[PDB]
């Protein structure tokens, strides 16, 4: 369908002039890993104490 | 914008015209750029057109130059 | 405009779909067997199932060894973790050498991850302890259409109050990491003061809560150093811990066990993925026998990715040894686990071709007769000497206001520059160590 | 679900002995070395015997003969729950840790201790949560009904449990696990989980640990992160004495029991004489694990001395240890091991190509063919055929040169490379 082409042309126009396609630039957040291997051994340390 | 005031205003305080984007420009660009083109102009009119590389703009402009810019119906690469 | 140094002329190995090395492709001449072996390494690492194999390049000076390393790095792509290394820098003054070896081996292993963060933004309307109270503060963020109140941890509120935020201040606050940051003051208060150092910014658009997936890549070494020691923090205890020890420390075996177990769990979850890396070490002959006998076990590891080496010597004594003279300065035990790719030197025609190609990328034009000259004296001294003299010849043409390097230009260039052979010869006739 | 890839030792899973210490010729990927495998069974009976300690055994032989493979197979035969330690002789050489206490820690980590503790667990689906309290005075009285397949019981929760329940957000249909002593809460699924049985399930929790961890913990309050990061060092020997006495009395009263571990050390020929003497003196320790030596180097000069001791080790170490060696491999052993490589790494090598690879491995080396069989996979699939033929093997042989071929190549190309003095000729004319 030509309307799909017209839509794609609209996003091309809105992204080429400026990065306005949802304009999400990552803030570079760190990984927030929650394993905390020390938690797997704090119980053992408490039992030892 | 193209449909904001680039139709019939008589601005004459400038001497340069810049076109950021023109998807369908067999006619609209002419009146948009000539809005500043007025009798009360004592200097030449510079027209700047913005195109990118390996994009739709470059393909459209080059194919318009190939066919003397008659009418664009299908854009592909 | 453009910057280069003996490289960047490589855009790839220059093979075909069948694995045959084209005579001239990707700015490469000769070394057809070497290029085909490099492609063998290419589809070895593309399989990403092999582990613990060592491939080194055996060649003399100007044999394209590190040039081949640049080629393989270029064809690897940004996604593939390539870690160039120098056999001399492995000697560490603060930590043991084998720790550095394991550290770079773990650096070589990379792994893509997917994650989603929670973003909150807006203007805080209240900063008050909840009520008979404790070190918790309710904060109400107002966006363009977002209107929510939040009760926060004592540490994140401590970071907030160290940010010197107030009412009418629009801030950017994250939920997972908890990092605090104020965007500024709302434009509604711009008129309140005629002058102010603080800049006024509009209220955040949309609703306060935000979601987005992140596909950021991370090497296993980065995770190991992340869970080995803290990295950042806006609360005072974070700096307390960081300043408790800035010294880099080794990694226990059980730490590696637990990190590989947790990444195995994550990849079993279906989100995490693993991609091996390539380790290139310059002049592996420079390091000592201690690293060799440690690599005797390190090569036999499981997660140890493919490693590529190089050397520039032959039947030479091994470092740290007296009677142990070995080819390439590598003891036989490791070479039994090593595979070699033979390299070949370059004669007149290919030397001329590489010089003219790098002159084309040098954006310097050389006439045919000057090309014949640079082919001539680029052989009896070295190709590298003509490679160096290329730029001065162009600049001498430029000084003469000509755009073509002529035979006269290379003539004065070789007259006013002397090679290693000429330096040694003039040293032969020395009055006081001339 | 361990993360394992193809490796020089990943094929073998267990030694494959018999009840009477009879090694099957092809067992668990381990082939050949009948005497070596019988000695492996002997050291097995040593390690699960447990009643002996302070035994040192030496395993030597030619390079690439699989003594490391023998050790890996032994470790696989031990299986899980047996503390096994594998390390080379280069890791000990460090600047932040001197050699002697590093070896002391290596001995210390070997032996493990089993700790058996009983825990009280309350696990059942919740019906609703109702916490009584004061608007500004506290006075928290939390109540919540807990249900399962066979009870529907209301519980009055103390301050700590409802403080936690406020810390982690839970809903009525959510199921949580409650332990009385710790007071921690663990929720895994929602009405996902189908709890059953009694709420007051009385099940034990058993934890294993080497005495190294408890030593590090007792050494310093920072010992937790110290062992988590390895930046320990020079623990006072009085701590070692007191912890040894404490675990001794624990053994007599039986609350915890020790598991004598297994230590593997490689490249002992590069070990220092001070370390040799430390081993000689620490072998007499009652808490001395069963350790085997892997020396791939024959007659050589011991480090720190100018004397060329046999096997690269001083005779003082050899006197209080037993020695067994390993032999070469006849062509059928190469055939079997390359067949195991082909099945393990999924190579459908042609029979004639298999014989050619067998020959190339026999004359040159085993690992050369072990890598040729891997490279033949892509050398074949580049032409889009799953099977691998003779021409692929020959292509791999000619492409990747051999060690002896390179030696010969450099013997008539000495001037091409630098010499011991470092001189090298780069010009192609005169
Ligand atoms: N096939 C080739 N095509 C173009 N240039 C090459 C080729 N082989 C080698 N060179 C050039 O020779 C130089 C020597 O390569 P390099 O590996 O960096 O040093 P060495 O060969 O002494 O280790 C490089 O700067 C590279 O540009
Ligand atoms: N009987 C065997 N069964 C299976 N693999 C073997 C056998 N003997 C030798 N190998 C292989 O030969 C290789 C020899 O490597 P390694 O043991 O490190 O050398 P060395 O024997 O000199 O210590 C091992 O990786 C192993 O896979
Ligand atoms: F008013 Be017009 F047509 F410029
Ligand atoms: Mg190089
Ligand atoms: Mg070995």
């Amino acid at each position: 369908n030509f309307m799909s082409i017209v839509n794609c042309l609209m996003q091309l126009r809105k992204v080429c002039n400026h990065p306005n396609l949802f304009e999400v630039r990552p803030i570079l957040t760190s990984f927030v890993l929650e394993h905390c291997v020390a938690s797997d051994y704090k119980d053992v340390e408490r039992t030892l104490l | 914008s193209s449909r904001s005031g680039g139709l019939g205003i008589n601005l004459t305080g400038a001497d340069t015209v810049i076109f950021y984007d023109s998807d369908w420009n067999p006619a609209m660009d002419k009146q948009c750029q000539d809005r500043c083109h007025r009798i009360g102009q004592t200097r030449d009119v510079h027209i700047y057109r913005f195109v990118s590389e390996h994009t739709i703009e470059s393909n459209i402009l080059k194919k318009a130059n190939q066919k003397r810019q008659l009418d664009n119906v299908v854009i592909q690469e | 405009v453009t910057r280069t140094a003996a490289h960047t002329h490589i855009k790839g190995l220059g093979l075909d779909e069948s694995g045959v090395a084209k005579r001239v492709e990707g700015g490469f001449v000769g070394q057809i067997e070497a290029r085909e072996a490099c492609g063998v390494i290419v589809d070895l690492i593309k399989a990403k199932k092999m582990s613990g194999r060592a491939i080194l390049l055996a060649g003399g000076p100007s044999t394209g060894k590190t040039a081949l390393a640049l080629a393989i790095s270029q064809e690897l792509g940004p996604k593939v973790p390539f870690c160039p290394l120098v056999g001399s820098e492995l000697y560490s003054v603060e930590v043991k050498k084998t720790e550095t070896l394991m550290e770079n081996f773990r650096r070589a292993i990379g792994l893509r991850i997917k994650e989603t963060k929670e973003v909150y933004e807006g203007e805080v309307t209240e900063l008050t302890p909840e009520d008979k109270t404790i070190s918790h503060v309710i904060v109400g963020l107002k966006s363009a259409k977002g209107t929510k109140t939040l009760r926060l941890d004592p540490t994140i509120y401590e970071s907030i109050q160290r940010e010197k935020v107030s009412i009418g201040d629009v801030i950017y606050i994250e939920a997972n990491t908890g990092a605090v940051k104020r965007v500024g003051r709302s434009d509604a208060y711009a008129t309140e003061f005629d002058l102010e150092t603080e800049e006024y910014v509009p209220l955040p658009k949309g609703e306060v809560h935000k979601k987005k997936e992140i596909v950021q890549d991370v090497t296993l070494h980065d995770l190991d150093v992340a869970n080995a020691r803290p990295q950042g923090g806006q609360d005072v205890i974070s700096m307390m811990g960081q300043l408790l020890k800035p010294k880099k420390t080794e990694i226990t075996e059980k730490l590696r066990q637990e990190v590989n177990k947790v990444v195995a769990k994550y990849i079993d979850q279906g989100v995490a993925e693993l991609i091996p890396g390539v380790l290139f070490i310059d002049e592996v002959n420079m390091l000592d026998i201690e690293i060799f006998t440690y690599l005797n076990k390190a090569l036999e590891s499981n997660i140890a990715p493919v490693v590529v080496l190089a050397s520039n010597r032959g039947m030479t004594t091994v470092r740290g040894t007296e009677d142990v003279i070995s080819p390439h300065g590598v003891p036989p035990d490791l070479i039994d686990r090593l595979l070699i790719v033979r390299t070949l030197p370059y004669d007149k025609d290919e030397i001329r071709t590489i010089i003219e190609r790098r002159a084309t990328v040098e954006r310097l034009q050389v006439e045919s007769s000057a090309l014949d000259l640079l082919a001539t004296m680029g052989t009896e001294t070295s190709l590298r000497y003509a490679l160096q003299l290329l730029a001065p010849c162009g600049i001498l043409a430029q000084t003469s206001n000509r755009k073509e390097i002529v035979v006269n230009d290379v003539n004065e260039a070789k007259l006013l520059f002397l090679d290693a052979k000429r330096s040694t010869k003039i040293l032969e006739t020395s009055a006081n160590y001339l | 679900k361990s993360l394992s890839l193809i490796a020089a030792h990943s094929h073998i899973t267990g030694l494959g002995l018999d009840e009477n210490l009879q090694p099957r010729p092809t067992s668990e990927g381990m082939v050949g070395q009948l005497q070596a495998r019988r000695a492996a069974g002997v050291i097995l009976k040593m390690v699960q015997n447990g009643t002996i300690a302070g035994r040192a055994v030496l395993v030597a032989g030619p390079p690439s003969t699989g003594k490391t493979a023998l050790a890996m197979g032994v470790s696989q035969s031990l299986g899980k729950d047996v503390p096994f330690t594998a390390i080379a002789g280069s890791e000990i050489f460090s600047l932040e840790l001197s050699k002697t206490e590093a070896l002391t820690q290596a001995f210390r980590k070997s032996i493990g201790i089993k700790i058996k503790e009983e825990t009280e667990l309350i696990e059942g689906e919740v019906v609703e949560i109702q916490i009584d309290r004061s608007i500004t005075g506290g006075h928290k009285q939390g109540k919540l009904t807990i249900k399962t397949t066979d009870m529907e019981t209301i519980y009055e929760l103390g301050n700590k449990m409802i403080d936690g329940l406020t810390k982690e957000k839970v809903l009525a249909g959510d199921v949580i696990s409650i332990d009385k002593a710790s007071g921690k809460i663990t929720k895994l699924g929602r009405s996902v989980q189908c709890p059953e049985g009694e709420l007051q399930k009385r099940k034990t929790v058993v934890h294993t640990v080497s005495l190294h961890e408890i030593d590090v913990i007792n050494s310093r309050t920072q010992g937790f992160l110290a062992l988590f990061t390895g930046d320990t060092g020079e623990i006072r020997s009085e701590v070692r004495d007191q912890i040894n006495t404490k675990v001794a009395e624990w053994k007599e009263e039986g609350k915890a029991e020790i598991v004598p571990g297994v230590l593997f050390i490689d490249e002992v020929h590069m070990l220092d004489i001070e370390c040799f003497s430390f081993i000689n003196r620490a072998l007499e320790d009652e808490f001395a694990p069963i350790v085997m030596m892997a020396t791939n180097r024959g007659v050589s000069k011991t480090r720190g001395t100018n004397y060329k001791s046999p096997h690269g080790l001083p005779l003082d170490l050899l006197d209080r240890s037993i020695i067994i060696t390993t032999k070469s491999y006849n062509e059928q052993e190469i055939k079997t091991i390359l067949s195991i490589r082909a099945q393990e790494e999924e190579v459908e090598l042609s029979s004639d190509a298999l014989d050619l690879l067998t020959k190339t491995g026999v004359e040159t080396s085993l690992r050369y063919s072990s890598n040729l069989i891997s490279v033949a996979q892509q050398i074949a699939m580049k032409r889009k055929n799953n099977t691998v033929e003779v021409e692929d093997v020959k292509r791999a042989y000619l492409l990747f040169l051999d060690s002896a071929r390179s030696v010969k190549y450099v013997q008539e190309n000495e001037s091409q490379y630098i010499d011991d003095q470092g001189n090298v000729q780069i010009s192609i004319a005169k």
